[PDB]
RNA sequence: CCGCAGAGGCCCCGGGGGCGAAGGCGGCGCGCAGGCCCCGCCGGACCGGCCUCUGGUGCAGAUCUCGGCAGCAGUAGCCGC
RNA sequence: GGCGCGUGGGCCCCUCCUGGUAAGCAGGACGGGCGAGGCGGGACGAUCCGGACGCCGGGCCAGGGUGCGCCGCCGGGGCCC
RNA sequence: GACGCCCUGCGGCCGCUCAAAAGACCUGAACCCGGCCGGCCGCCGGCCCGCCGGCCCCGUCUCGAAACACGGACCGAGGAGC
């Protein structure tokens, strides 16, 4: 289907302050909360500081760079079930299904004429 | 156990674990020898063992002396160590027997071509010191290995 | 390097970005131009492509010039893409003559985000 | 193209100020005869001023700076440093584009120079202002070539007389080809169109 | 930004607009009554619904 | 609201698994974020999406506790009889 | 109207005062600020001059400035160690 | 942990058992380190990638911390309103 451009306000992550210089420092991101802190401050040749305000427009909010959106699935009965929009609506195939239950899942997505993103994995 | 790896397949190699020598003065021995042909690194080697030539220093030097033998190397520092060259004599003679045994090669196209020297864990004694303490008296023993071939290009 | 190959021009060259002793803004470049001196004599050159050559690759890499800066004949130009620091002291050409480069001197900006209710199809 | 500056009769900070503007813009610039640059103000208070800056060194160790040059040419060249951020790669290339030259050497003594009237003394100073050459003041702290720079000034002078009359000749002869040949006729005549 | 909004202005307030009990049929009335008053603007069912909105404490 | 451990249910012929689970390493994508997902290599027997319930439930600091380990350094030192 | 937390060492500017030779000293008063206020300028500063903050593109411009470092200037009248 | 081949002996290579060496042993992270191969100084931003611009060391008591105020070499696991 066709759509908006989709537009990605901040292209790096958000890293937490000072994890640059200790190992024990990991980068996932943590407010910053001291009385001398110079990023809560915020002065001029800080990292940047998470906000809403960076939000995604909520019309593109979620899709994939193909345009679909993300479904993931197990079994043969899970995709039959829940995939009549399949305009929008694109399968994944979880990591742990085995290569037998695998090829069964991808004939019968063809035989329903539903995309799957995963379609290579477990192929050799 | 060998970090050395390729297609070359007309290599000999040889290596030896928990060396009872110093694992600085073994690592400076096996990188003065490395590119060498073999008969000249033994002439090298016996010539270290009564001070007619040195072994330069690149990594572990602070305390090692300048020496005149030194000059023309790219360093200033070397020493003589003993312990060290007998260990790399043995296992460079076990290198060279396999490689020509193996592969029927002479003597006369083989290169010292790669190796490696990694720390291993030494036996643990103690010292006394004063006002009643306790101190550590470790070793610092290595893992050796080489590799002989037929050219470095 | 052929698509300019031979196309008179008037000398100008890169002295920086905009900037203030703050920030700095690398989208537009300033540039300086020969005999211009005064800012009509630049209102006499608007909106005319100018060319830079990266001393690695050697493609032209095309621009526009947009407005007046100060009083002494400066003026703002932006590129296709913004410029390394390395270019800082080149020389630019300004043609005398009219070239048609398509969309080869539109800023990445503009580009992407001409009006921001466009649609992608398949 | 190199840009030949003539330094007799410049005020320095003015031409220092030109100078490092065209240096951070690209060009490659030579200075010479700086030996005539001239500096405002009575001989003494220059002087002393000159005195009082060199009177400034690392107190524990006088080879850690600041080094104080004597002769009129490094002089100079530290008066251009000074309006230059060399520093920086960007700066330091553009100190790397400079020469300075006391007299004219043999290797810039077939440019042609040019002038910077915006800073010469003659239109930048009342008449009744005082004025000194930085030659007097470097020889006054130390410099010890002013006598054989002298000397080949003048020798080079001479020579450069004797070549003047065969730049004549040559000059009119070129000129009585030039108002013959028919091609550029048609050339001028298009030009005098747009008053050129 | 860069405006005063604090001068001659106070306080949002906090009302009630649902009934916040669990019983269902509570929620099937209240929101019939709103329907209701929606259509029609009758203060009579204004007050009924605020009252249905209102807790234990205060329907003695 | 995100995440952790456990309990009661669902998972259309009865959830995923030696045609390879947990965990480890590297790399895309998604989310303002806490985090999540997929792919490749290693590994060798278990694992959990949604609803309700429960808690010894999330670390950079405490002259923190226990374990491992660096520079200093081939250094100080191996002077009584 | 109900229930409840933190706080109970403050300091600076303007103008007005008291003790003291005075003090970046001690003690009071209307208004504002810092505390708990990002950004530009005042070379450099918690408080001064402007302006009080979601993420971006374009335009206009406060305070302060416009030889070169370093973004930005000319014209006119007077004085001039 | 076959056989074979070197070795004055110490040991080494090649291979053998096994699905696998899993070889004194499941998996095998971080800190720290050796070899080979590529680079030249941290973070943020722009870019054809080394140039330009910006950036004092956190936590804490405090009117006020970059402080010549205190704690903190490094890594893992544990660790405090029930
Ligand atoms: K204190
Ligand atoms: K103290
Ligand atoms: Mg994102
Ligand atoms: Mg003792
Ligand atoms: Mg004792
Ligand atoms: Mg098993
Ligand atoms: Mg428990
Ligand atoms: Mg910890
Ligand atoms: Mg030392
Ligand atoms: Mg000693
Ligand atoms: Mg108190
Ligand atoms: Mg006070
Ligand atoms: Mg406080
Ligand atoms: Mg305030
Ligand atoms: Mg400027
Ligand atoms: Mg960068
Ligand atoms: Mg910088
Ligand atoms: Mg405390
Ligand atoms: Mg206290
Ligand atoms: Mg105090
Ligand atoms: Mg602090
Ligand atoms: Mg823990
Ligand atoms: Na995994
Ligand atoms: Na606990
Ligand atoms: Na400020
Ligand atoms: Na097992
Ligand atoms: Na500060
Ligand atoms: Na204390
Ligand atoms: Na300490």
């Amino acid at each position: 289907l066709p759509h908006k451009i989709i537009i990605k306000k901040r292209k790096n992550k958000f890293i937490r302050f000072q994890s640059e210089r200790f190992v024990r420092v990991k980068p996932s991101w943590r407010k910053p909360r001291g009385i001398d802190s110079p990023m809560r401050h915020q002065y001029r040749g800080q990292r940047p500081m998470v906000s809403i305000g960076y939000g995604s427009d909520k019309e593109t909010r979620f899709m994939l760079p193909c345009g679909f959106f993300k479904h993931r699935i197990s079994t043969v009965h899970e995709l039959k079930t829940l995939f009549m929009n399949n305009k929008t609506h694109a399968a994944q195939i979880a990591h742990g299904v085995s290569a037998r239950s695998r090829k069964q899942i991808l004939e019968e997505a063809k035989k329903m004429g539903v995309r799957v993103l995963n379609a290579d994995a477990k192929l050799r | 156990k060998y970090a050395f790896k390729s297609d070359n397949l007309l290599v000999g190699k040889s290596r030896r674990d928990g060396v009872k020598a110093s694992f600085k003065n073994t690592y400076s021995t096996c990188r003065a020898i490395k590119g060498m042909g073999v008969k000249r690194a033994f002439a090298y080697l016996d010539n270290v063992l009564n001070h007619k030539e040195i072994v330069p220093f690149f990594k572990f030097y602070k305390g090692v002396g300048r020496h005149s033998q030194a000059r023309g190397s790219g360093t200033d520092k070397g020493r003589w160590p003993e312990k060290s060259v007998v260990v790399v004599k043995d296992i460079l003679k076990q290198a060279v027997s396999n490689a020509k045994h193996a592969h029927k090669k002479e003597e006369d196209e083989l290169y010292v071509i790669s190796y490696c020297v990694n720390r291993a864990r030494g036996r643990r004694r103690r010292t006394f010191r004063a006002h009643g303490r306790i101190s550590k008296y470790e070793s610092q023993p290595c893992h050796v290995e080489l590799i002989v071939g037929p050219k470095p290009l | 390097m052929e698509e300019i190959k031979g196309k008179t021009f008037l000398p100008a060259i890169f002295v920086g970005y905009q900037r203030s002793r703050a920030k700095q803004r690398e989208n537009v470049a300033l540039v300086k131009v020969s005999g211009i001196y005064t800012r009509a004599e630049t209102d006499k050159v608007l909106g005319r492509l100018i060319a830079i050559i990266h001393s690695k690759s050697g493609k032209p890499i095309f621009g526009k010039i947009c407005r007046p800066h100060g009083n002494s004949g400066m003026v703002r130009a932006r590129f296709y893409t913004n410029l390394p620091g390395q270019l800082m002291g080149h020389k630019v050409r300004v043609f005398y003559d009219n070239i048609d480069v398509g969309d080869r001197a539109t800023p990445k900006y503009e580009r992407l985000y001409g009006n921001p209710n466009a649609t992608v199809t398949y | 193209s190199r840009i030949v500056i003539d330094c007799k009769g410049h005020i320095l900070g003015r031409l220092s100020a030109i100078v490092a503007k065209e240096l951070l813009h690209g060009h490659e610039v030579a200075l010479v005869r700086c030996e005539k640059a001239i500096i405002s103000g009575a001989f003494r208070d220059v002087k002393a001023h000159y005195l009082k800056k060199m009177h400034k060194r690392t107190n524990f160790n006088h080879l850690r700076g600041p080094f104080h040059f004597r002769a009129p040419a490094e002089i100079v060249r530290r008066t251009i440093r000074g309006m230059i951020p060399y520093k920086t790669v960007r700066g330091s290339d553009a100190m790397s584009r400079l020469r300075v030259y006391d007299g004219i050497p043999p290797c810039c003594a077939r440019y042609k120079r040019v002038v910077c009237p915006s800073a010469m003394a003659y239109l930048c100073l009342r008449p009744e202002r005082r004025r000194c050459e930085v030659g007097r003041v470097a020889h006054e702290i130390g410099w010890q070539h002013a006598a054989d720079v002298e000397r080949y000034e003048k020798r080079r002078l001479e020579e450069c007389d004797k070549w003047y009359q065969d730049k004549i000749q040559i000059d009119k002869k070129i000129a009585e080809a030039a108002e013959k040949d028919a091609e550029l006729q048609r050339i001028n005549a298009e030009l005098a169109k747009y008053g050129y | 930004m860069g405006i005063d909004l604090k001068t001659g202005i106070k306080k949002r307030k906090v009302e009630r607009k649902e009934p916040k009990s669990p019983n269902p049929y509570i929620r099937l009335l209240h929101n019939a009554f709103k329907v209701v008053y929606e259509n029609t603007g009758e203060d009579f069912t204004k007050v009924l619904t605020k009252r249905l909105c209102l807790s234990k404490t205060n329907r003695p």
